[PDB]
């Protein structure tokens, strides 16, 4: 019943940290390791059958 | 007559943006209608709009 929507320019908004040039490369190499990598999942990561 | 003068009181520094010296809209930045340089309406985002794509 008669309604519309239209949009154009969408931007990214990173609010990370004002970090060092010194520690950044040092902190990068630890996560760049083959041994330690970012693990992520859900509390409910279950599949459903409808 | 007043206490003010030709070679007058010095001001401590000079004020950084354009608007410390005006109170005029008719001459504004690429607009027909513009909200005044001192008014109450200027303190809040009066979003100008029309349908885009």
């Amino acid at each position: 019943d008669g309604a519309s929507i239209k949009f154009d320019s969408i931007c990214l908004y990173a609010t990370f940290f004002p970090m060092a040039h010194n520690t950044a490369s040092t902190l990068e190499a630890m996560l760049r390791n083959d041994t330690n990598d970012q693990s992520f999942n859900d509390y409910l990561s279950a599949a459903n059958m409808l | 007559f007043d206490g003010s003068i030709v070679s007058s009181y010095l001001t401590t520094r000079m004020p950084p943006w354009a608007g410390v010296r005006q109170n005029v809209m008719g001459s504004s930045i690429d607009g027909r209608p513009v909200l005044p340089a001192n008014s109450t309406t200027l303190t809040y985002e009066t979003v100008s709009g029309t349908p885009l794509e």
